[PDB]
């Protein structure tokens, strides 16, 4: 038996916020990106920083750690860079038309467009953002969404999904504290939802791109990051 | 043989 | 419009009426055929299909609604995701096997590689239905759900577009709740069963993007005619 | 325009 199914609403909020990983910074020069080296070049090295603290993170969502250590793997391999892109979009949040990838890493379409088949990923990116922004999605909303993407993106097992339906009691336990009435509460829940579809999208075509800058050879890859990516194939 | 196995398990 | 004017159980008899029929393969146990004809039937029969899903979109409620280039641009972002939630739909009582056509049941044995992949993720979303004792009424909403949802972030004031669509997908969200409460579920129930059903998107969404790469490698490959329509549909995802 | 472009507008 599961500690996880045993959390109030309460405590499930409280440990996720609590497991929260921090916000990275990237490289302190000035210059702005443009060609795909230096922009590519910033990012992989900021996703790679990121990972560590995600497998972290990941240990300290309630279920998570019940799971084997192969499923464990599985899970992080299927969903990370949807983790890393939904965290990507929640920073960038109160920075309209801008993609907050570290506080002194800003972008905006025109550095997307100085990479071939980026500028489309970016606007998705940005699109998802400015939803986050008028659904006026908050921070409790956020890692219950986060952790819900974890459990579920390589999901397809009744553990994983009872521990999927306590984070939807507490997305429901949020929203009715937030004083929604019971439709608003039904219909935010699947306003949420439906954005995981676009989020895995995004991922599918951001893992494409990788790919083929694996292909490339000239933005080196980790050792760690390249085995997440080789996981897709 | 995995980075990912070992970070885990930490 | 009507669309936002229709109670529950008028979106759902809607939705019902709209559906499009089961079609058939060309498929002759008979013929030995190797897996280039395997993947020319069922490009054929998707060819088919979107004939049907097109017309079946124009009487999904809003949709008419909304101009014609964004009646493109929704399709053409779902119609493998729409395709293959009907695949795993209508093979929800058929355990290990894909009911592309009533002449035509596949197992994992046969069927290529990436392709197997696919099919295993089609076999375990049928399975998920299955275990969840999906309800036909649930289906078409979902169904309805992916024409709406799939494509509405990558289309001013073609913004206030966007909100219509917004709005119907509301509408489907309450037929849904509508529905699982008239089963007898409580309320926790189905909060937790809409949930269910919404993460399924995402793996259809998955699914889909597997398959349009799958697709257009095939067509570089040349070994199989891809239907002029098909070949535009796919023109609009690009890559890679 | 395109195929579907047509079917939608019949
Ligand atoms: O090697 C990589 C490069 C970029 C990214 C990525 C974004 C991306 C990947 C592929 C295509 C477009 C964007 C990203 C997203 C969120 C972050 O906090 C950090 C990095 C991931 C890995
Ligand atoms: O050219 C095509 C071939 C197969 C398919 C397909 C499934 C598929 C596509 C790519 C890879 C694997 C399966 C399918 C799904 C549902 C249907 O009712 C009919 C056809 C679609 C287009």
């Amino acid at each position: 038996n599961s500690l996880a199914l045993s959390l109030t609403a309460d405590q499930m909020v409280s440990a996720l916020l609590d497991a929260e990983p921090p916000i990275l910074y990237s490289e302190y020069d000035p210059t702005r990106p443009f060609s795909e080296a230096s922009m590519m070049g910033l990012l992989t090295n900021l996703a790679d920083r990121e990972l560590v603290h995600m497998i972290n993170w990941a240990k300290r969502v309630p279920g998570f750690v019940d799971l084997t250590l192969h499923d464990q793997v599985h899970l992080l391999e299927c969903a990370w860079l949807e983790i890393l892109m939904i965290g990507l979009v929640w920073r960038s949040m109160e920075h309209p038309g801008k993609l907050l990838f570290a506080p002194n890493l800003l972008l905006d379409r025109n550095q997307g467009k100085c990479v071939e088949g980026m500028v489309e990923i970016f606007d998705m990116l940005l699109a998802t953002s400015s939803r986050f922004r008028m659904m006026n999605l908050q921070g409790e909303e956020f890692v219950c969404l986060k952790s819900i993407i974890l459990l579920n993106s390589g999901v397809y097992k009744d553990h994983i999904h009872r521990v999927l339906d306590k984070i939807t009691d507490t997305l429901i336990h949020l929203m009715a504290k937030a004083g929604l009435t019971l439709q608003q509460q039904h219909q935010r829940l699947a306003q949420l939802l439906l954005i995981l579809s676009h989020i895995r999208h995004m991922s599918n075509k951001g893992m494409e791109h990788l790919y083929s800058m694996k292909c490339k050879n000239v933005v080196p890859l980790s050792d760690l990051l390249l085995e997440m990516l080789d996981a897709h194939r | 043989h995995k980075i990912l196995h070992r970070l885990l398990q930490d």
